[PDB]
Parts: structure tokens; sequence; C-alpha cells
């Protein structure tokens, strides 16, 4: 039922256009929310 | 309601309030505030912290 969320959102530049390396993520909100979610989309902008 | 200037008691309006709290239904928010203590340096305390 906790909904937590982890981020991390400095780069890496190793490399072009793939991600290679790897690094550690920290949460950041944690929801007590206590329902699941089975299906999800997101949101873009247009033009 | 039928209420006058200093009527009484049973006909003065009273403001009431209904707390119902609501448990094991799911995860703990709301708390009360536990009192807190000074630390001690150099001491063998026990702690709960
Ligand atoms: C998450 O999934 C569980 C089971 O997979 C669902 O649990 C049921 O929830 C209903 C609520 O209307 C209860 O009446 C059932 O008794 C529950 N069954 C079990 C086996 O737990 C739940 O509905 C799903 N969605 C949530 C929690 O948001």
């Amino acid at each position: 039922g906790y909904f937590k969320i982890y981020s991390k959102h400095t780069p890496i530049n190793l490399v072009r256009d793939l991600p290679q390396g790897f690094s550690a993520l920290e949460p950041l909100v944690d929801l007590p929310i206590g329902i699941n979610i089975t299906r999800f989309q997101t949101l873009l902008a247009l033009h | 309601y039928g209420f006058q200037p200093t009527n009484g008691v049973g006909y003065q309006p009273y403001r009431v309030v209904v707390l119902s709290f609501e448990l094991l239904h799911a995860p703990a928010t709301v708390c009360g505030p536990k009192k807190s203590t000074n630390l001690v340096k150099n001491k063998c305390v026990n702690f709960n912290f």
C-alpha cells in the first residue's frame, strides 16, 4: 500500500545516446495511498 | 428553534462537536505529540531514539 518514488537527475556523459554506467537512487516521496494500480499512462505536450 | 436571551439551560444553544477516530483501517497518520527530554553525554543511560 505504500507508494515510494526514487529519483536521479544528474546524468553521466560517458558515451553518446546510450545509458552506459550506473548510479544509485534515493527516495523522494512516500504516499500511504494503499490502493493498487495496474495501468498507467503519460502526459505530454504537443504543438 | 425557540430561543430567548437568558431563557434557561435547556433552551440555550450549545456548540457540540463529535470526533470519530479510525484505527487499524489504514496506516497511522494522525498522532499525539510525545514529550521529549534532554540528552546526556558520557553516561551509561538507556535511550529510546
Ligand atoms: C488490490 O488487490 C486486492 C486483492 O488483490 C483487492 O482487495 C479486495 O478489496 C475489496 C475492497 O472492495 C475487499 O472487499 C476484498 O475483500 C479484498 N480482497 C482481498 C483478497 O484482499 C483490492 O480491491 C485491490 N485494490 C486496492 C487495494 O486499491
